[PDB]
DNA sequence: ATATACGGGCTGCTGTTGACAA
DNA sequence: CCCGTATATT
């Protein structure tokens, strides 16, 4: 394994690492035959986030699977990704050598333990419904909500419109009924009342990474109980997020 | 049944009514004073002198303000036997004054302080069209 | 040759467990009656599992869950490199109770029923003990899948278990109970014999098999705990070891003190009372009071109170009672200050125990215990409630006639007051003190 | 350099002259290499820590620096940082040839709080396929039951005279010190079990005398106290106050505080061979006298009165 | 009245004192040339300052030198009692008087018509070590900038216990190592850069230092413009800083630490 | 004819130093 | 500690 990242890709790599840290507690590193894969899974295994990086830096695997505590990586790339080059290899130790301005070089040796291969099963083709929209609109749509919320419900109203609500399970709390218009979204294959209920934190990490170059999301929601899929496509970057729905 | 208990607090006859200084400097001084101790003494004079005093077993600090215009008092027949150099200072706990100074963000034009001898300090502010009445109990 | 014998001979099938069949059957019928009668409207529930360490509570549950195809959810404490610990715990609980796993890559797929197992409780739960009650109430309100709690307890020093579940949340939350017992000698004997036979059949070299005479010695000094027994067997088979400390189960220590197991005065050279102390001759004793009191892990001032509560019923004469009472009073005197209360405390307990033991001359004549000692339970001191009532009544007398002496001088006047006055909650207090039963 | 108590430390495992069973079993286990977690207990001055360190060094060899963890009482053992570091070391993977594992040693574990032990007991049952524990302590009642419930408890004992004499002879032969049999007997008598104390006493005697004659040993200081009180109690048993006061006067003129004497009197009295009535009364009188002494009124007259009251009981 | 001192820009003294503030007490030294405040900790680490007579406008001393011990936290709080964020155009003036032994220290502050009076009673003195680092036995010396190590020393607070400093003429010219829970972290600094004003190391030197003693150097590094590192034959470390004020003067702060 | 488990009684009444969660 | 009772097994 040998990767040499040069340019502004360091910032987007750090943002992806931050989103994964916001989702999961451990980081799975897997060199595939077509690039690098970063994987993370929630503690209760109710959410799964994967970033596949198309060959863009130097990718060359084999001369092959690891997992690391994620707080260490998060701290390293929060304090050391503001930096003109990055180098990643596998000695034996994981070297995260980081070239900097002038002649300063910083090296980071880390400890890893053997783990199994993590994967999931998603069927985007099997999903009837489909929704597409720019990420900025959705990010603006989730701003009025308080930062202490747990569950959010997405639905399609009567009249071809979207609706985001606040699911609550006599000292109650506030409720929100934010609504949008069909003229902002670009593609809707929906129905006359199909709605789903999911979490918020992983969605917030997804939106945080998706609010950089004005990317477009894609939601494939199905009947309640079945998982939802959030897919982000870019030039040289693929990402897929799988959540769970209340049944 | 509780409608009477939320009525506007009554304002007794103030022993001394004094114009207040700029709020930012007073807030900064009080904030720096919070570290040393949790007790403060406020003193109001008849010539527009406002004194903030703390006295510990190790350090004693006193801050003076002068040239504060005394508003024309309604009772003009009760000043022939009251010493101008006399004062009606009081002592309060510095935990509720700091909140009141920190909340404000703009300096109004109706900054008034009414001080009584026994157990009461009262603040009057008015900005644009909104009036604020502040009541801080004494006896820290 | 890379794992210990504890981790190498684990029970795969149910029949390889070292637990009595009835307990396994009870856990199994509870779990299977929950699974079979799983109503769609069934709410949450909490199961409590207790027992001394090293009996096999976790392994039997895991085996029974795997046999019937049940998903289990563990709870491992997160590792620090702002959010509170309780916040993380509640978030995990909500996620586990609400949603399910996705697909994984190779699992026991056909699952829609699961239980949550929590063993590694956080420290804040031990320090506070009041967040747990709110968490349990919320779970009972919003629970779907049952919650199983596993606790490890010893005979003396059980503060954590009673602090966590103080008989009130169990009563008002409808929590069940299942208690294990130490493994019987025969079961451990048969399993140890099987293990040593398996090692012997390995051959490889001429190694001395451990002697049989030490094999029951190994099981005798372990008190029904498999893991230390296997560890000691591994240590001893290299060519007694495993002296786990005992806790003595305080209610057993009280009986040991109060029953005075005596001997028939075997011929020895013990000193005798020469001429005039002929009424103080006693038979040989086979108990050390100091070790008994120390091993119960209790403060001395509490042991003396329990002895004072429970020592009367075992006596038959009055003079011995007088002597015992005098000894107890003298033991009390030595601890009445505050600066030197902890410098000298062993004297009081030792004096009280030895006085109560020696003063019983009726019982202390060897072959004179036939017959009696019926099925009698002990009790608890009554001084605590009376003292607390005295203190609260002190305050209720002071602050409300404040213009101890008031209870000693003014309260006699109150007792001879008996006239009404202008209040509502005070007439009840007046009628409280002054209406003691009297014919 | 170092004194004789820390320079003559064994480096191998057969130089230890303590117990014979546990040491041989530990040598066999070091030969094989599948040790479980162990807890060592016993009186001070034996060599528990020496045995543990020698076992670890024999197990690892050249990879001791990067595969061993040692923790002490001077080092902070709270809950947070210790649990974090322990989990880092347990989860971290290292390569070991056949059966050697990673070793975590926590010396004097009795000083840990309940929270530290309760957080530690989880890590000691999962990562057993790549790591193992080893604990040394003095009081074994401090360690909670669940931690003991999965460990092998090895209990040492106070050394006898033969092994002490053999190792002392080895030291003398190494250092070429002229000796005498009665002087060595006196040194062993002063030792009273602990071995580092014996070596320190011998070095102190040899410092500025050049001989280990008994007179030189007693002159350069020390002397054992309890056996004098043991005779005194026997004297007061038979109503011999005149003979009882002599030893008390000797001890008081020797320079011993009342509390130090009165504690030893109680300690010797508990483990004695008398009746029950006499033991009860003696304990009562000693308790009252100790309360009086602790209150501040300490002098020779109080001890004399205590002796008189003890002698009055037997008449 | 022994010594009296007056000034119109409290900020210079305030920042000089804040650059050395990590203990609770300090010892002063008033001499015909100026003040000198020093502090020590663990009998190994020692930090000292210097405020020459050029800064002052009204300075008066009597007879010989004057020594007294003062609490640093209270003095620093009293100095900056008018807010540590003045807009350009607002200044504060102070006057201080010390009337000999056995009497407190006066402090009269004024700004824009507001006048404050405070007193600090002093209980002196202590004893100071003799850390003589004259430039005669110094073997390794370097001078370098601050913006290079702003983040570097900011990226130095972990759960480690020892910091390793190695300097050699060749290969790792100036390398810092930190061994923690996760792993090693090297921060090599080469020569011929924008922050390498003079490299004159003679022989290789590798040493270990305690994090607890060397941590409070961050405050001196933040409010600085240049840093000089010196180490002698034995291995004692001397750090020299250079701070400037608004007027355009220069003051120095020195740190002395001992190796493990 | 012999080994093993139910039944009933416990959380409880001034000063100086130290660890934990925020 | 203490007494009496219901079930597995040879
Ligand atoms: N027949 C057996 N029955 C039970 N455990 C066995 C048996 N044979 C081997 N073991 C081993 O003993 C272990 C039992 O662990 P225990 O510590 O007794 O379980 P535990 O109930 O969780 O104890 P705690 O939690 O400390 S109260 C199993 O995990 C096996 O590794
Ligand atoms: N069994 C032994 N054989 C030989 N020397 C011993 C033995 N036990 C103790 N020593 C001596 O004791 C000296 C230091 O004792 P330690 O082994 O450090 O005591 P310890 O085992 O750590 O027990 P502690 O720490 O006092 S509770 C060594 O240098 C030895 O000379």
């Amino acid at each position: 394994m040998k990767c040499l990242v040069t340019g502004g890709n360091v910032k987007v790599l750090g943002k992806a690492v931050h989103s994964l840290s916001r989702i999961g507690d451990e980081l799975y590193l897997e060199p595939l035959e077509d690039g690098l894969s970063l994987r993370t899974v929630n503690s209760s295994r109710s959410a799964y986030a994967c970033f596949l990086f198309a060959p863009l830096f130097f990718q060359q695997y084999q001369a092959l699977r690891c997992k690391i505590l994620m707080k260490s990586f998060l701290s390293v790339f929060r304090s050391l990704a503001m930096v003109e080059k990055c180098c990643i290899s596998l000695n034996g130790r994981l070297v995260v050598q980081l070239h900097c301005k002038f002649g300063v070089r910083k090296t980071h040796n880390l400890s890893f333990q053997d783990c199994e291969s993590l994967q999931a099963v998603f069927d985007p083709a099997s999903c009837p419904h489909m929704l597409r929209a720019p990420a900025r609109v959705l990010g603006e749509a989730v701003l009025p909500f308080s930062p202490a919320l747990a569950e959010v419900t997405l639905g399609i109203g009567r009249g071809r419109r979207v609706i985001l609500r606040s699911y609550h399970e006599t000292a109650k709390a506030m409720v929100t009924e934010m609504c949008l218009g069909e003229e902002d979204f670009q593609q809707l294959q929906a129905q006359e009342g199909v709605a789903i209920t999911f979490c918020l934190k992983e969605f917030r990490g997804l939106l945080s990474f998706a609010e950089s170059a004005n990317l477009n999301l894609s939601i494939h929601f199905d009947a309640p109980g079945r998982p939802a899929i959030f897919t982000i496509k870019d030039s040289l970057l693929d990402g897929h997020f799988v959540l769970a729905t209340l049944s | 049944k509780l409608w009477k208990d939320l009525q506007e607090p009554v304002v007794p006859d103030p022993d001394v009514s004094i114009y207040l200084p700029v709020l930012k400097t007073m807030k900064s001084v009080v904030e720096k004073m919070k570290n040393i101790s949790n007790h403060l003494v406020i003193e109001a004079n008849l010539d527009g002198e406002l004194n903030l005093k703390i006295e510990t077993e190790l350090v004693c600090v006193t801050t003076h303000f002068k040239d504060l215009g005394n508003p024309p008092l309604a009772s003009e027949s009760t000043h022939e036997d009251r010493n101008v150099e006399h004062m009606a200072e009081v002592h309060i706990d510095i935990r509720k004054l700091l909140q009141f100074l920190a909340g404000q963000q703009v300096n109004p034009t109706k900054a008034l302080c009414n001080i009584v001898n026994n157990k009461m300090v009262h603040f009057d502010l008015l900005h644009e069209d909104v009036s604020l009445q502040y009541f801080i109990p004494a006896l820290s | 040759e890379n794992e210990p014998w504890v981790d190498k001979y684990k029970p795969e099938t149910q029949h390889e467990l070292a637990v009595h069949k009835k307990k396994i059957e009870e856990v199994e019928t509870w779990l299977k009656a929950q699974v079979l009668e799983r109503q769609p409207k069934q709410g949450g529930s909490i199961l409590l599992i207790t027992g001394p360490p090293g009996c096999g509570k976790t392994t039997t549950l895991k085996i029974l869950s795997k046999e019937h195809g049940i998903q289990v959810q563990e709870w491992i404490n997160p590792v620090l490199p702002y959010q509170s610990q309780i916040a993380v715990f509640k978030e995990f609980l909500l996620r586990a109770t609400k949603y399910n796993k996705l697909q994984m890559l190779g699992d026991d797929l056909r699952t829609d029923k699961k239980i949550i197992l929590v063993e590694d409780l956080p420290n804040q739960f031990y320090r506070d003990s009041h967040t747990l009650h709110e968490v349990l109430r919320k779970y009972v309100r919003i629970g779907r899948c049952p919650l199983i709690f596993i606790i490890s307890d010893s005979l003396s020093g059980d503060n954590n278990q009673r602090l966590l579940f103080p008989k009130e949340i169990q009563e008002e939350c409808s929590i069940s109970n299942i208690s294990f017992n130490p493994v019987a000698p025969t079961i451990m004997m048969k399993f140890l014999n099987r293990i040593v036979t398996i090692e012997a059949n390995k051959n490889g070299g001429k190694i001395t098999v451990p002697d049989k005479t030490s094999l029951e010695l190994l099981c005798q000094g372990c008190s029904g705990d498999i893991r230390s027994a296997i560890n000691s067997l591994q240590f001893s088979s290299s060519k007694a070891i495993g002296g786990k400390d005992v806790s003595l189960f305080l209610f057993r220590a009280l009986g040991k003190i109060l029953y005075c197991k005596r001997a028939s005065l075997t011929e020895l050279d013990s000193p005798r009372l020469p001429s005039h102390l002929s009424e103080y001759e006693r038979d040989t004793l086979l108990v050390e009071p100091e070790e008994v009191v120390e091993m119960s892990h209790m403060p001395g001032d509490l042991f003396n109170l329990y002895l004072h509560q429970n020592y009367i019923d075992f006596f038959m004469e009055i003079d011995d009672i007088v002597r015992a009472s005098e000894f107890l009073s003298f033991a009390d005197i030595l601890s009445g200050d505050w600066n030197t209360r902890s410098l000298l405390r062993e004297y009081s307990t030792s004096i009280a125990t030895r006085g109560v033991m020696h003063s019983n001359k009726a019982r202390g004549y060897a072959h004179c215990q036939g017959g009696g000692s019926s099925f009698r339970p002990l009790h608890k001191p009554q001084w605590f409630l009376i003292n607390k009532k005295y203190r609260e009544n002190c305050l209720a007398a002071k602050a409300l006639f404040p213009d101890l002496c008031l209870q000693t001088q003014l309260l006699p006047y109150l007792a001879l007051l008996t006239i009404p006055m202008r209040n509502q909650a005070q007439i009840s207090f007046i009628q409280d003190i002054g209406r003691l039963p009297l014919k | 350099e170092l004194p004789w108590v820390e320079k003559y430390r064994p480096v191998k495992l057969n130089e230890i002259v303590g117990n014979e069973d546990t040491v041989s079993r530990l040598e066999v286990f070091a030969r094989e290499g599948n040790v479980p977690n162990i807890i060592i207990a016993g009186p001070p001055g034996t060599g528990k820590t020496t045995s543990i360190l020698c076992l670890a060094r024999a197990l690892l060899g050249p990879a001791l620096k990067d595969a061993m963890l040692e923790l002490n009482a001077s080092n902070d053992r709270g809950i947070d940082v210790v649990r974090n570091k322990i989990k880092m070391f347990a989860q971290q993977k290292v390569t070991l040839p056949k059966g050697r594992h990673k070793i975590i040693i926590l010396d004097e574990a009795d000083s840990m709080t309940d929270g530290a032990q309760q957080a530690l007991r989880r890590t000691m049952e999962i990562y057993s396929k790549t790591t193992r524990f080893a604990l040394a302590c003095n009081a074994s009642d401090k360690i909670i039951e669940p931690i003991q419930s999965r460990c092998a408890v090895l209990r040492y004992t106070k050394l006898t005279d033969a092994q002490i004499l053999t190792r002392l002879m080895n030291v003398i032969e190494k250092e070429r010190v002229p000796y005498t049999d009665d002087g060595l007997e006196a040194i062993i008598f002063t030792a009273q079990g602990d071995m580092r104390q014996a070596l320190n006493n011998l070095q102190s005697t040899f410092s500025g005398f050049g001989f280990i004659n008994s007179e030189n040993v007693f002159k350069v200081c020390d002397e054992p106290h309890p056996l004098l009180v043991k005779e005194m109690i026997q004297h007061c048993v038979n109503a011999n106050i005149d003979e009882a006061y002599k030893i008390l006067a000797h001890l008081w003129h020797l320079g011993y505080s009342p509390e130090d004497i009165i504690g030893n009197i109680f300690r010797v009295c508990k483990t004695f061979q008398m009746a029950e009535y006499l033991k009860l009364e003696f304990i009562k009188e000693i308790g009252y006298t100790h309360m009086k002494i602790a209150e501040g009124v300490n002098s020779l007259l109080q001890m004399a009165g205590l002796l008189a009251r003890l002698c009055q009981k037997t008449m | 009245y022994s010594l009296v001192a007056s000034l119109d820009n409290v900020r210079n003294l305030s920042t000089i004192l804040k650059a050395i503030h990590f203990r609770e007490h300090a010892t002063c030294f008033a001499t015909k040339n100026g003040i000198k405040v020093t502090v020590e900790n663990a009998k190994c680490v020692q930090a000292n300052a210097f405020i020459q007579a050029g800064i002052f406008q009204e300075f008066k001393v009597q007879e010989e030198s004057v020594t007294f011990r003062i609490n640093l936290t209270v003095l620093l709080d009293c100095l900056s009692i008018f807010g540590s964020s003045p807009m350009p155009g607002t200044l504060t003036a102070l006057r201080m008087c010390y009337q000999g032994y056995g009497y407190p220290l006066m402090l009269f502050l004024e700004e824009g018509g507001v006048v404050t009076v405070c007193k600090i009673n002093t209980q002196e003195p202590e004893e100071t070590l003799d850390f003589d680092f004259c430039s005669t036995n110094v073997i390794n010396k370097i001078i370098l900038q601050s913006e290079g190590l702003r983040e570097a020393f900011s990226e130095l607070d972990m759960t480690s216990e020892v910091l390793q400093i190695t300097m050699s003429p060749d290969k790792p010219y100036f390398r810092l190592s930190t061994f923690g829970n996760a792993g090693s972290s090297h921060l090599d600094y080469p020569k011929d850069s924008d922050l390498m004003e003079a490299f004159h190391c003679n022989q290789t030197q590798v040493n270990r230092y305690k994090i607890s003693l060397l941590k409070p150097s961050t405050k001196a590094l933040v409010l600085s413009c240049k840093v000089s590192i010196r180490t002698d034959n034995r291995g004692f470390l001397s750090l020299q800083y250079m701070i400037r004020n608004e007027d355009g003067q220069i003051c120095f702060v020195e740190y002395y630490c001992c190796p493990d």
